[PDB]
RNA sequence: GAGUACGGUAGAGGGUGGUGGAAUUUCCUGUGUAGCGGUGAAAUGCGUAGAUAUAGGAAGGAACACCAGUGGCGAAGGCGACCACCUGGACUGAUACUGACACUGAGGUGCGAAAGCGUGGGGAGCAAACAGGAUUAGAUACCCUGGUAGUCCACGCCGUAAACGAUGUCGACUAGCCGUUGGGAUCGAUCUUAGUGGCGCAGCUAACGCGAUAAGUCGACCGCCUGGGGAGUACGGC
């Protein structure tokens, strides 16, 4: 995740573009994940719950 | 890949491989590119194998 | 006390969940000036705010004008607040920001992190 | 015998006698009944990261038809040679013989 | 019904070696100067014997980001970096082949998470026990700073788990609709096959609910239950 300031634009679009690039990369999510240790039981449980919610989200569209 | 040919995704075709990496340098999820599961697995193995030979970067930073 | 000039510095913002540390160096990684939120006199809950980071960046930039440094590149690293207020303080110090890069270190598997707090 | 595909990249300082290494390897593996099907050279490319603090290397590709003995001896040559840097051996089932990527750009 | 021979597919199935990149830790060196770290707030702790930060280099160990998915493989336990070698099974199609060669299975034999144990290596991170700081009426806890067995490897033992779908194995029938994994045929659609999911008619159930992956309708064999404690304990055997 990196940007540049090119062709004399204010330092208010470059900063926001950098923020968007960092959000797209997924930096804060990765750091928050490695903040503490998640045991495999908890990881598998989270994946199962997210899958259930994703399927319900898809089905409710129709 | 089902269009005309290519019985597999090779690690020597950098032009095709670069279409399935983000600007960071990570493999693109199949739900975005719309690629089949079998072909997505072939992408993953080819990308890792070419990333070994320094043809593709592990990370944008290095 | 002896003088040395230097142009085109690099400013490293090191932001954690508790503090922020801003360090201006040359291209070779030789630190000229630095500042911190705790050094600005905040010392506590106030230390984890973008205002403290902005003040720290202001102090560091004012220190760094001594050598010149018409230009700074920026390296942000860390998830904490003060991540962006430091940069917008640095430009207002008067430098010409060529680019910003995020250099947060991410393990691929790495060591296991500490156990979870039961709060 | 058995098909193999070897990708092999040489240190840029020695990237002038690579013909010699190719020739000696080919002879050493085809003197035991082996066979060469494709031998491509697209050397002097730029690395995506620094291996042994260099940023250039001389790439080369060869498809061989060899046995266990030739495999082991060639692997030893690559192992104890100092101008080898990196290596990859990729056994497959078909003899591929008609270009891989060459220099498509002008 | 059950097996064999022949092409062909997908896979974190198993074992033995080799090698990668990110990150942490320690150590050496340059710049540089008063803080750093942590918390609900702190304090312990680390710093002017030059810390944290930053740049270059070296050593070592363990886990394998993205791909990653109601995805896959395995009898179960379980199995995610890449390559070579050794090796088991499943799926799929046509032709040929044997001719009931089958199912279940008390004893018995084998595999079996993690913790633990024995002998010998290894030691980055994490962290029982332990020490200190807080909090508290007290706090042998939660919280913070440290930290040893252990976690890793080889061989041997242990033989237990909410070892769970709380649902034994095998075979045959009984409306449908919507996804997905491996693979065939017909003209993107249709059909078909072995898995993996969400609903749902009959039927079943005390009810919740199950509903072709039955807890419906049947057949073959096996294991087990008989009010709550005492107790999965005592004694005896192995
Ligand atoms: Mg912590
Ligand atoms: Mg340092
Ligand atoms: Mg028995
Ligand atoms: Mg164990
Ligand atoms: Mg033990
Ligand atoms: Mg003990
Ligand atoms: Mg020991
Ligand atoms: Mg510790
Ligand atoms: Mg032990
Ligand atoms: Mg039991
Ligand atoms: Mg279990
Ligand atoms: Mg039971
Ligand atoms: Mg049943
Ligand atoms: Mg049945
Ligand atoms: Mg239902
Ligand atoms: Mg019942
Ligand atoms: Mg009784
Ligand atoms: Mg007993
Ligand atoms: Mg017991
Ligand atoms: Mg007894």
């Amino acid at each position: 995740p990196a940007v540049k300031v090119k062709e004399n634009e204010p330092f208010d679009v470059a900063l926001r573009r950098f923020k968007r690039s960092c959000e797209k990369a997924g930096v804060l999510a990765e750091v928050r994940s490695r903040e503490f240790y998640e045991k495999p039981t908890a990881e598998r449980k989270r994946k199962a719950a997210a899958a259930v919610k994703r399927h319900a989200k898809k089905v409710q569209r129709e | 890949f089902t269009a005309e040919g290519v019985k597999e995704i090779d690690y020597k075709d950098l032009n095709t491989l670069k279409a399935y990496v983000s600007e960071t340098g990570k493999i693109v999820p199949s739900r975005i590119t719309g690629t089949k599961a079998k072909y997505q697995r072939q992408l993953a193995t080819a990308i890792k194998r070419a990333r070994y030979l320094a043809l593709l970067p592990y990370t944008d930073s290095h | 006390k002896v003088k040395k000039t230097v142009v085109d510095g690099i400013a490293h913002i090191h932001a954690s969940f508790n503090n922020t540390i801003v360090t201006i160096t040359d291209r070779q990684g030789n630190a000229l000036s630095w500042a911190t939120s705790g050094g600005s006199g905040f010392r506590g809950s106030r230390k984890s705010t973008p205002f403290a980071a902005q003040v720290a960046a202001e102090r560091a930039g004012q220190a760094a004008l001594e050598y010149g440094l018409k230009n700074l590149d920026v390296n942000v690293k860390g998830p904490g607040p003060g991540r962006e207020s430091a940069v917008r303080a640095l430009n207002a110090c008067g430098y010409k920001i060529a680019s910003i890069t995020d250099v947060t270190p991410i393990p691929h598997n790495g060591c296991r992190p500490p156990k979870k707090r039961r709060v | 015998m058995r098909h193999y595909e070897i990708v092999f990249l040489v240190h840029p300082d020695q990237s002038e006698q690579v013909g010699g290494m190719v020739e000696r390897y080919t002879k050493a593996i085809e003197e035991d009944g082996g066979k060469i099907h494709r031998l491509e050279d697209w050397g002097r490319r730029q690395l995506a990261y620094a291996i042994n603090n260099v940023h250039k290397a001389h790439y080369v590709l060869m498809n061989v038809e060899c046995s266990a003995k030739a495999l082991a001896e060639l692997e030893d040559n690559f192992r104890y040679n100092d101008a080898v840097i990196r290596n990859l051996v990729m056994r497959r089932d078909e003899a591929v013989t008609e270009q891989s990527e060459m220099l498509k750009a002008e």
